[PDB]
């Protein structure tokens, strides 16, 4: 029962691997009391208010060092405390910033059910203010349809922090998607125009991207991959499933049911 | 004793019986007419 | 001994919920309902797998937690005995649950069936809400 | 308690607009699609139309070097297999009732 | 018999034999009269 | 959910998590069923300390899920944690389905016990006979005298006919039930044979129905022996009565056979 | 008694469903 967290390395140089001690700190805090209150010992906040800190600083260090599962664990426990008990202090300071970060992560791993599901439980801050939370939903809305210039413009506009960790993944999953979509939009593209519509410049990266796919070049020309005619002019599979269907019609027509 | 177990079993059987009885009572008529 | 007590108690622990609804906590009402559900559905089939489900869902959504795990796996989905009054609100609840999770194809049909199961009485309290949602979701779907 | 559902309706609006434009015209420059749908920029209209073509909303092609969008002509749906499916779907219902 | 009751939120604070068509209300947004549009458009040119 | 920290290796943290989960499972059974396989992983690691505890929470989950076969598997796996039998509906329904599975398997083996059976779990027959003893101590012997048939086990029957009840009442009751309702010779003849010798064991040799049993299953030598014993009692009265009762119901072939035993 | 409450229930369950069979065949023969 001591404020070991008061000796929190931070300031401008928290480079030291705090995990070596942090593990012991978490073990001792669990071994103490009320790691999850359920319902007991109400009005005692030292084991509670500290736990929020002993989790927020953990999760921030977690995002810095790229520990995806550990970050998921910290997210879970902190999302528990943030909501469950409303007899505590306003918490605040970092609640919205963290919640927005969690939503951003959900978008990054391409799960669109959870992002919508977890958009709930926020009363009205989506439009009330909470810029830390207007940014994720705005990015989602821009991403849902073809509007992509605004996405890249906003990638350089984050009031919270760098967020390069997730917007990176986003850039990659936009590059590959656009490469897939251009395969059927139109017959021909110019090489300069292709290099510029995709946001990369003129590095060997364009050449490599074309190599990774097909994109056979011509004299400043890109050939269209054309097929779109294999499926038509077929009846045999229809000629079998129609037979099945008509037999099914006659089945339950004269027999007593 | 073990009465609860027996109660459960017997109750389940009797609960089932009535539905069958009903679904057969209608069938007899049609044949008679 | 519930050859009558069961269908008598249904209404009882339906007004019982309203009592807390108009006043104080509901979480421990949820605990009680959860217990009571398996207190039933184990005495072979006894019904109440209709009323208790609606009672549990009435304010499970109101507290704004969209848990769905147990609803997809619920064994009480099929009481089959609802007097054509419980079935409507049960279908309405499950339809809104399904529609809130980016699923529009099935919510339309299930909740339209729910709406058209509504009785003829002059009161239009819940029909207002079901209609409002039934046309928001249709705008969403295509 | 319905703000969250209707706040995502913009995509439906833009889909309806682009489908109407596709059905109405046959060859239209994108220098006017933006003005008609007030997107305030013509370049992103290309991405919007491309996403529309992706999902089979419209089969129109686009000459990016030029700018105009040209659309295919698909008529005589009576010969297609879909009306048989439409009839079957309700034959089932009328037999069940 | 005729139980017909529902618990919550009764609200709202308390004809045409021509089948309805949506289009009728579309131009109810404006263009009150073809007259007005033609009359006040033709004069320009 | 707290199941997140089940991904940690430390057994002390597992013994924190499990002892929350087993206390709260009643209200989150579906959400924990999402991942119970991980608890089966903890049950699989024989190196894990407190291994038995995972089986109980897993049984609770599968009970809530209706996977009663799996619930019974892990109830047996949790073993002596089921020393409690006296309150929760959980254990009551599990031991009931235990009774059902055991009796159905025993009926299957009533064809042949040596019939390449799946080896019996000693925990299974343990708890089943423990509940049988419970029924004995509750004085509810009318349950046991019936259930003894459906276990298809003769020794417990041969024993428990002797109990707090007066032997002849329950004995005659059971024999009547057997003759009325027992569906096949394969078991009925065994039951009759194993029981009816009690009437030669009982302090009164109750031959009167011994004749009946020895003509429902034909054994001329045995009835001739007991007849000769009664004859050598030098009292004719019961030795007369038993044989005139024999004549009214024995087969002509049976009499024409037993004449040989009696004459030589 | 309590054991007969199981045996008789089994016997009625057995006897019913054989009632079903003759009626099922009889309706077939009747139109014939």
């Amino acid at each position: 029962m001591y404020e070991q967290l008061k000796g929190e390395w931070n300031r401008k140089s928290p480079n030291l691997s705090k995990c070596g001690e942090e593990l012991g700190r978490l073990k001792l805090v669990l071994l103490e009391l009320n790691f999850l209150p359920t319902t007991g010992t109400k009005l005692t906040k030292q084991q509670l208010i500290l736990a929020r800190d002993i989790l927020e600083i953990g999760a921030q260090w977690s995002i810095l060092r790229k520990d995806i599962p550990s970050f998921e664990r910290y997210m879970a426990q902190l999302k528990c405390y943030y909501f469950d008990y409303k007899e505590q202090l306003p918490e605040s300071a970092y609640m919205h910033q963290l919640l927005g970060l969690n939503l951003l992560f959900l978008l990054s791993q391409n799960r669109v059910a959870e992002f919508h599901t977890e958009l709930e439980r926020l009363p009205a801050k989506d439009i009330q203010t909470n810029v830390y939370i207007k940014h994720p939903v705005s990015l989602e809305q821009y991403l849902m349809e073809g509007s992509y210039n605004k996405v890249f413009l906003a990638k350089g506009n984050i009031p919270a922090e760098s967020y390069t960790f997730f917007i990176d993944i986003l850039l990659d999953t936009i590059r590959d998607e656009i490469a897939g979509c251009i395969e059927k939009a139109y017959e021909k593209i110019l090489f300069t125009e292709a290099t510029r519509i995709l946001f990369f410049n003129t590095p060997k990266k364009m050449t490599d991207y074309a190599k990774k796919r097909g994109w056979v070049l011509g004299p400043n020309n890109y050939y269209s991959f054309a097929s779109q005619q294999q499926k038509p002019e077929d009846t045999t599979i229809p000629s079998t499933e129609l037979a099945k269907q008509v037999i099914e019609y006659a089945r339950q027509l004269e027999m007593i049911v | 004793g073990l009465r609860q177990y027996y109660l459960s079993k017997i109750e389940e059987l009797q609960l089932i019986v009535n539905d069958k009885s009903q679904n057969l009572r209608r069938l007899q008529a049609q044949r008679n007419e | 001994n519930r050859r009558a007590l069961d269908l008598v108690a249904a209404k009882c622990y339906y007004y019982h919920a309203r009592v807390y609804e108009f006043l104080d906590k509901l979480d421990v009402v949820r605990s009680f309902l959860h217990a009571r559900l398996r207190t039933a559905t184990l005495r072979h089939d006894a019904d109440g797998q209709a009323t208790l489900l609606n009672l549990l869902l009435r304010n499970y959504l109101h507290y704004s937690l969209y848990d769905q795990a147990e609803k997809l796996v619920s064994k009480s989905v099929f009481p089959e005995q609802a007097n054509n009054n419980e079935w409507a609100r049960y279908l309405y609840y499950t339809g809104r649950i399904k529609a809130i999770q980016l699923e529009y194809s099935e919510a339309r049909r299930t909740m339209t069936n729910a709406l058209r199961k509504a009785p003829q009485h002059t009161a239009v309290g819940f029909k207002q809400t079901v209609h409002k949602l039934l046309i928001v979701v249709e705008l969403l779907l295509g | 308690g319905t703000y969250t559902l209707i706040i995502r309706l913009r995509h439906n609006v833009i889909k309806t607009g682009v489908r109407m434009i596709s059905l109405s015209y046959s060859r239209i420059s994108l220098a006017d699609i933006a003005q008609k749908l007030q997107l305030d920029s013509p370049e992103d209209a290309e991405f919007i139309v491309a996403k529309a073509i992706r999902d089979g909303v419209i089969e129109a092609s686009i000459n990016h070097e030029k700018g105009y969008v040209q659309s295919k002509e698909m008529i005589d749906i009576y010969s297609t297999r879909e009306p048989q499916l439409a009839f079957h779907q309700r034959i089932s219902f009328c037999l069940d009732i | 018999m005729s139980e017909k009751k529902q618990p919550v939120d009764l609200g709202l604070l308390e004809e045409d034999n021509w089948d309805d068509d949506n289009v009728e209300d579309d131009f109810s947004n404006q263009l009150r009269a073809e007259l007005e549009k033609h009359g006040y458009k033709m004069e320009t040119s | 959910g707290i199941i997140s920290l089940l991904d940690e290796d430390e057994p002390q943290l597992k013994e924190f998590a499990l002892h929350k989960l087993n206390a709260v499972v009643n209200d989150f059974w579906a959400e924990i069923s999402e991942s119970v396989d991980k608890i089966e992983v903890l049950y699989e690691d024989e190196g894990f300390r407190s291994r038995q505890f995972a089986a109980l929470v897993a049984s609770k989950v599968f009970y809530h899920l209706g996977a009663f076969e799996e619930s019974l598997n892990y109830a047996l796996g949790a073993g002596d944690l089921f020393n409690v039998n006296d309150n929760s509906e959980y254990v009551e329904t599990i031991i009931a389905k235990c009774i059902d599975h055991y009796t159905k398997q025993c009926v299957e083996n009533a064809d042949l016990p040596e019939g390449e059976k799946k080896p019996i779990d000693q925990r299974l027959e343990g708890i089943v006979n423990k509940m049988f003893q419970r029924c004995l101590d509750d004085h509810k012997y009318k349950q046991a005298i019936g259930i003894a048939l459906e276990t298809r086990r003769l020794d417990v029957f041969e024993k428990t006919i002797l109990e707090s009840n007066d032997v002849p009442g329950m004995l005659a009751y059971s024999l009547k039930l057997c003759m009325s309702l027992m569906q096949n010779k394969q078991f009925r003849n065994k039951v009759l044979r194993v029981l009816v010798k009690i009437y030669m064991n009982l302090e009164k040799p109750d031959f009167i129905n011994v004749c009946q049993c020895l003509i429902f299953l034909d054994d001329p030598q045995a009835v001739s022996d007991i007849l000769e014993k009664l004859v050598k009692e030098d009292n004719l009265l019961m030795a007369y009565q038993i044989c005139f009762d024999l004549y009214e119901s024995a087969s002509q072939q049976f009499l024409s056979s037993v004449i040989q035993n009696l004459r030589t | 008694d309590l054991y007969s409450r199981y045996k008789k229930l089994q016997q009625e369950l057995e006897f019913l469903e054989v009632q079903e069979e003759y009626i099922k065949d009889e309706q077939k023969n009747l139109k014939k």
